[PDB]
């Protein structure tokens, strides 16, 4: 059994990992086609105790990552994408 | 122990609302009695003597509460070598 | 420094991650009370599979058991002992 | 070091079609090395002599590729007690 504690220190207000689509970060990349297509990032989410609160970033921070682009029929590429990572989150008014 | 109401993991639920008094009422036994009142996860509600009046009778007493006062928050002390925590929950 | 490619693969290729379920969603009969807290954390597959036409889905589950509080409108509030599935294994399927 | 075309950190790609062949070229130096294939994250695909064949020369010739193929694979083998990895990615 989790404890009542941690169920809510589980859900309350906090950066967790995510699924990201990478050209959700790079829409300008439309043409192509990234490998992997998504990435995992660090995102602030949770239920605040409030319905009329919601999870946002209060500090955040760069990671950059190592992504293949395979091309149309140019040829296949190495790219290193830089993203955004939620650090700290906090509950703010809606 | 310090606080009148016996622990529990499982904290009490208190009703408040933007705007008015709320209470979190963990009295305790002596006025030399230092309490610590922190709100989950990092928050410590220092007593400065005009919004957060630290009451030995009645508790921590706060004139309007904003949505910062929303959530899991623990009423401390240590005693004798051991730590005592009184838990509330507010719900608007 | 540089997150390497097979770390960047390895953490969105098909995977169980916590994500937060609200709890009247998983007890629909329910709807009239309120939990605290009304969301919580249970492991789900998500991933992109190296395919757009594949999907992660659970190849097994198991139940968590966990601690809630229960608000009732004019009754009195509840410790409460709530199960939900989590998916535990996960593999790689068409759409 | 038994492969001879190194793919350590940077794995090559190879187009694959739904149910025709797909070789995954990690061919080695001498027909002795013992040669495992595998696919993130846990599998690991044994020639069994028709649907999928290991040739030391080739590498591994899958005969009928399904979606099961599609992803991060890699070749392995150790010699004098050191693992070496080749690493390729699928791609429909």
């Amino acid at each position: 059994v989790v404890p009542f504690q941690e169920v809510w220190g589980r859900s309350y207000c906090r950066a967790l990992e995510r699924l990201v689509d990478v050209v959700s970060e790079y829409p300008s990349e439309v043409e192509h086609m990234f490998s992997p297509s998504c990435v995992s990032l660090l995102r602030c989410t949770g239920c605040c105790g409030d319905e009329n609160l919601h999870c946002v970033p209060v500090e955040t921070a760069n990671v950059t990552m190592q992504l293949l682009k395979i091309r149309s029929g140019d040829r296949p590429s190495y790219v290193e994408l830089t993203f955004s990572q939620h650090v700290r989150c906090e509950c703010r008014p809606l | 122990r310090p606080f009148v109401e016996m622990y529990s993991e499982i904290p009490e639920i208190i009703h408040m609302t933007e705007g008015r008094e709320l209470v979190i009422p963990c009295r305790v036994t002596s006025p030399n009695i230092t309490v610590t009142l922190k709100k989950f996860p990092l928050d410590t509600l220092i007593p400065d003597g005009k919004r957060i009046i630290w009451d030995s009778r009645k508790g921590f007493i706060i004139s309007n509460a904003t949505y910062k006062e929303i959530g899991l928050l623990t009423c401390e002390a240590t005693v004798n070598g051991h730590l005592y925590k009184t838990n509330y929950l507010t719900h608007r």
